[PDB]
RNA sequence: GACGGAGGGGUACCACCAGACGUGGAGUCUGCGGCUCAAUCUGACUCAACGCGCGCACCUCACCAGGCCCGGACGCGCGGAGGACCGACAGCCGGGCGCGCUUUCGCGAUCGCGCGGGUGGUGGUGCAUGGCCGCUCCCAGCCCGUGGCGCGAGCCGUCUGCUCCAUUGCGACAACGAGCGAGACCCCGGCCGCGGGCGCCGCGGGACGGCCCGCGGCAGCGGGAGGACGGCGGGGCGAUAGCAGGUCUGUGAUGCCCUCAGACGCCCUGGGCCGCACGCGCGCUACACUGGCGGGGCCAGCCGGCGCCCGCCAGGACGCGCGGAGCCCCCGCCGUGGCCGGGACCGCGGGCUGGAACGCCCCCGCGCACCAGGAAUGUCUUGUAGGCGCCCGCCCCCACCGCG
């Protein structure tokens, strides 16, 4: 199955940055907003719902990302064990932190 | 007012006899052949149906006045239902072409001068139609 | 002061909640020349579903109705003054406040 | 048509002195009286003019039982909206009769004169609570059901 | 006719004897307002109060007519 | 009469209510185990301010507060929320015995581990009975033990299961714990005669002459 | 590949909103929620039996 | 307990009577049964199945005829990167889809296998079972503490008097206190008042069996008057206990069990449920004379937008945001003629919308049966029955259905 490594690595990053994903499940052809990438042709493109699910499931199956299912939606909550594996794919660095890592404290 | 005192039936029938001497409107031939409505069972046998319709629109027009009545509006005064089907009848409109000619012709005689959402009577016409009513009651 | 006319409209499910938000907008606005509140005709949202999930039985039907009441308040004030009024107004969560310039 | 500010919306200036409501079968007729020259016109329309000509004789009941000196001189402009057709006439009748009553005003025993009109026609001064009922699941109409196949 | 429950009559019974004061014997109108001092009883709805306020007119009438 | 019947916001308000049902489902999906009981979002100033009334607030924050706005961030993919524009008011819910959804989780989570059904339900009845609730319905059903319904109801008070006021002092929590044999269903109820913001119709307090 | 006929049909494929069921979409007010699904989610949207 | 062609009381237009409109007879339609077909997807089957599961040209869609496609996650064992996979112009086969061929072109482990495992499924069992619903149920009973009576099953209160729709009370009682049903409560009217207001719409109050007369142990009980309204407005919520009632075919409600890649997975293309003696289970329109059919005075309440211009309409264009029924009532035309009653069947066109009519409407033929319905049935007491129209649900399309 051909899933671009640029779709893969950028997709992993969108999930990693917000530590979150909410997709109304689509059976077949779909475009997922919030994730955009660069093709080999330098074109800005959005990934496919069929392809995205095949990776989404794989990362919750690896156990890297916790997932919920409310009828027709996937709610992804990334795990700390997951953050290390995401860094092992993205070629990014340990210091980089998911954007919700801190700062929501309410006084 | 005496235009609200002339019974609608008396006003409409009496007005068209001098409208016949007047030569106003000029009812066309295809219209006097066609049957009014998309729900009527068969054509009205009035023969002068177009001329009798013309006395019907301009009287209800006096009451409508400034608010205005569009092409659908005068069709509303004569709205009917089909009387012949195995299944129940849902209400439908009358014919648009015959109604569009009656107030468009009335615009031509200058009794009706209209420029708003659909049609309004020129004051000269409102006064004159009211004047026919002034003759009708007393 | 570019006294803009603002129309404030409030749509809410509960009459008890709606009256409280309406009172705050009237209460906050006495300093700003607030026009008195306009009560909307109730907006019925009836949905009728036969209660039985399956087809068994004389179908009995659930008429589920949601009542919407909307409130119109005209205010002639500066753009900031409604914001100062906002801190004083008691905010009931989920009730809608609509600022119509 | 429905409970609007149509009570006086049509007329501006010439404030008509009396405002009297008449209601039969979801039909609203507010009676406006100016005590003129025998204008009993309601719906800006003559008393003789009616949807059912035969029905007009019933709407002349205060005129026959109560003194005609009342209807000899009066002034009227009534806004009737709502009602099938005959509902409008009884509502009109409630309006005008209450409108004559409002004119009597000062005499304390106004009710005693009015009760001669109640004795000849009850509900001529009173409004009925009769209103359309509702259907229920399985019922084509308000008080029926689909014909039952087995007892 | 109308027949009310034990609690409705018993509340009225408590109101007419345990706090007789002067609930009205033959008049409904004083009774309409004399049953709402808040301490004397707390119940919601005017008609529900009116149910006690109905029997009270007969119970006080009975006591005036003879000992209950 | 001159106003559009196409009032666009009139439809928008109900959208917030399906947002409320989706939020209820969202938190029911795993945060009900975390303790979620009730929710209220506020989009009046586009704050998207949501109150998660819940049995214990600390569970979502965990130890770093990382996932606290991740729940808002999950809603960020769905509704373009910003971390901190949206807020999660997960606070303390007191008298948790009165709370129903988690009270019945407290019981069927214990029944997942597997323990006497009667004993588990009875302790649940007492700990809410302690809160002043005369009757708590520990209604169970489903394929209990021997194959068949074997439904057992456990009740200790004068709960009114009928009437419009019934919903005022009562709550319902539909919960299923699945034995390997299958779904065991539990519906729970609670008693609040002393509403303190309104009056139960039957309650006649009464008074004395002096 | 399969993309040539992949879901080529263009017609409503509307489904119940809460569920994945296709029937009884009930789009009366734009609530694309399901009918059997609706009974489970009516009070939260504000509809009540009254 | 349950039965009883046992008795003693209650009560309900689901019972009946005085009546009413029926239905069954006629045509037409929709849903069954029973047939036929490659296929007619099915569940239900006395009330408590049968215009019902929310509007099948496609989708839905379950079924039939054809084929594409993997979406066999995660771990190890392999094969092994200029070699895992995957795309392909013509010439095709083939509706067709580079599916697979001839072909000579591109890819670049993104992975293919082996396993173990995930993998969906309107696929079976609702006598695995959740939830929810039908019914019992125009229908009031249920049980607890303490004390009594009994070896105990159980009694007692919870009642062989009266009253109430109703253990609904009032009296009286080895029971005495509690409760849960019924009530109360809530929703909309009968009316009014206060604040207001665009959209007459939010908040109060008010008919209380209160009072009169007669009877009432008393609760109640008639006859009454005032009075918006007479002793629940029209509605909802509804105990204990059940049922092997219904639904695994709504579902992230699911157990066991099956099909797991020539799939019961999932996409496309054409079907079918719109086929189909008779029989039915609702409906609908008729049989004309209080009827037609007639132009032409109209009138709403749900709560709803209109204009202009061509076209008989159907509709179409060009636009602006804006607005209402039928029956009946009018004067007429009209003889008792299957009629100018009825509107079927069905030729000929005009359109609509939809990928596509096999959907639908209008115009113009045509004038089916049927001239008052046998047994045997229903459903209802005031704004009620009937009669007559509007809106929605579903829906590109399309109501006779249902909620109103």
């Amino acid at each position: 199955v051909h899933i671009p490594k640029a779709v893969y690595k950028a997709v992993y990053a969108h999930l990693y940055e917000n530590a979150s994903l909410a997709l109304k499940e689509y059976w077949r052809v779909g475009n997922v907003p919030g994730i955009t990438y660069v093709d080999e042709n330098g074109k800005l493109c959005n990934p496919t719902y069929l392809h995205v699910n095949c990776i989404m499931q794989s990362l919750e199956s690896r156990g890297v990302v916790k997932d919920t299912f409310a009828w027709r939606h996937h709610y992804y909550l990334l795990t700390e064990k997951g953050e290390q594996f995401i860094r092992k794919e993205l070629d990014l660095t340990d210091d980089v932190l998911p954007t919700p890592y801190s700062k929501p404290s309410i006084k | 007012s005496s235009v609200t005192r002339v019974p609608a039936d008396v006003f409409i029938n009496s007005f068209a006899a001098h409208l016949k001497n007047r030569g106003i409107i000029k009812c066309p031939a295809f219209t006097d052949y066609v049957k009014t409505g998309v729900s009527r069972q068969y054509a009205p046998r009035d023969a002068d149906w177009f001329y009798i319709k013309a006395a019907s629109v301009i009287r209800h027009f006096y009451i409508s006045g400034s608010h205005s009545i569009g092409v659908a509006g005068l069709a509303r005064k004569y709205s009917s239902l089909q009387k012949g089907k195995t299944t129940p009848h849902h209400t439908k409109r009358a014919s648009c072409k015959v109604i569009r000619s009656i107030v468009s012709q009335f615009l031509g005689q200058k009794l009706l001068i209209a420029g708003e959402r659909g049609r309004h009577i020129s004051p000269n016409g409102r006064k004159m139609v009211e004047d026919f009513a002034e003759g009708l009651q007393k | 002061d570019m006294h803009q006319k603002y129309t404030i409209i409030v749509v809410g499910k509960d009459l008890k909640l709606v009256e409280r938000y309406v009172k705050s907008i009237v209460k906050e606005g006495r300093a700003f020349g607030i026009s008195g509140p306009c009560r909307a005709p109730v907006r019925r949202l009836t949905i009728t579903t036969r209660k039985s999930p399956c087809g068994e039985g004389t179908n009995t039907w659930h008429r589920f109705e949601l009542r919407m009441y909307k409130r119109t308040f005209w205010v002639t004030c500066g753009g900031n003054d409604i914001s100062t009024i906002l801190s004083k107004t008691v905010v009931i969560p989920g009730i809608q406040v609509t600022v119509e310039v | 048509d429905l409970l609007e500010r149509n009570d006086i919306e049509v007329r501006e200036r010439d404030k008509y002195t009396v405002h009297t409501l008449g209601k039969k079968k979801n039909s609203v007729a507010v009676a406006f009286v100016k005590a003129g020259k025998g204008d009993i016109l309601v719906n800006n329309v003559p008393l003789a003019l009616v949807r059912p000509e035969i029905l007009r004789t019933k709407v002349s009941e205060p005129i026959m039982i109560l003194g005609e000196s009342l209807f000899k001189g009066l002034d009227m402009n009534i806004k009737v909206a709502g009602g099938g057709h005959v509902s409008q006439i009884y509502a009109v009748r409630q309006a005008i009769s209450r409108g004559v009553l409002a004119s009597v005003k000062d005499e304390a025993a106004r009710s005693e004169l009015r009760a001669k009109l109640v004795s000849y026609d009850r509900q001529l001064v009173v409004s009925d609570p009769r209103r359309c009922e509702a259907k229920k699941f399985g019922g084509r109409g308000a008080r029926a059901r689909r014909q039952k196949s087995y007892r | 006719g109308k027949v009310r429950t034990k609690t409705i009559k018993r509340a009225a019974r408590k109101i007419v004897e345990n706090n007789y004061e002067s609930l009205k014997p033959k008049d409904f109108q004083n009774n309409k307002a004399i049953c709402s001092k808040r301490n004397v009883a707390i119940i919601p709805s005017k008609r529900l109060r009116n149910k006690v306020a109905g029997y009270v007119t007969t119970l006080m009438n009975r006591v005036v007519k003879g000992p209950v | 009469v001159r106003r559009d019947e196409e009032n666009v916001y009139y439809s928008k308000y109900l959208n917030d209510c399906i947002m409320e049902a989706e939020l209820h489902e969202f938190f029911s999906r795993e945060l009900v185990d975390a303790g979620y009981a009730s929710c209220s979002l506020c989009r009046t100033i586009d704050s998207i301010c949501v109150i998660i009334q819940c049995a214990e607030p600390e569970v979502v924050m965990g130890d770093n507060h990382y996932r606290l706005h991740k729940i808002e961030y999950l809603l960020a993919g769905r509704f373009m929320c910003d971390p901190k524009n949206f807020n999660i008011w997960v606070d303390k819910i007191i008298k948790r015995g009165l709370s129903a959804e988690i009270m019945v989780d407290n019981l069927r989570a214990k029944l997942e581990e597997a323990m006497p059904i009667r004993r588990a339900a009875y302790s649940i009845i007492r700990t809410a009975m302690r809160a002043g609730a005369a009757g708590c319905e520990v209604i169970v059903a489903g394929k209990l033990r021997a194959q068949r319904a074997r439904a057992n109801k456990f009740k200790e008070g004068c709960l009114i299961s009928t009437g419009h006021p019934k919903r005022i002092f009562l709550a319902e929590a539909t919960r299923h714990i699945k034995m390997r044999q299958g779904v065991i269903g539990v519906k729970v109820r609670i008693y609040n005669p002393n509403i303190r913001g309104a009056v139960m119709p039957d309650k006649i307090e009464i008074g004395a002459f002096s | 590949m399969r993309e040539t006929e992949f879901c080529t049909h263009i017609a409503h494929k509307r489904e119940c909103r809460i569920c994945g069921n296709y029937n009884s979409v009930y789009r009366k007010y734009g609530l694309f929620i399901c009918r059997r699904c609706f009974k489970e989610n009516a009070g939260k949207i504000g509809f009540v039996k009254l």
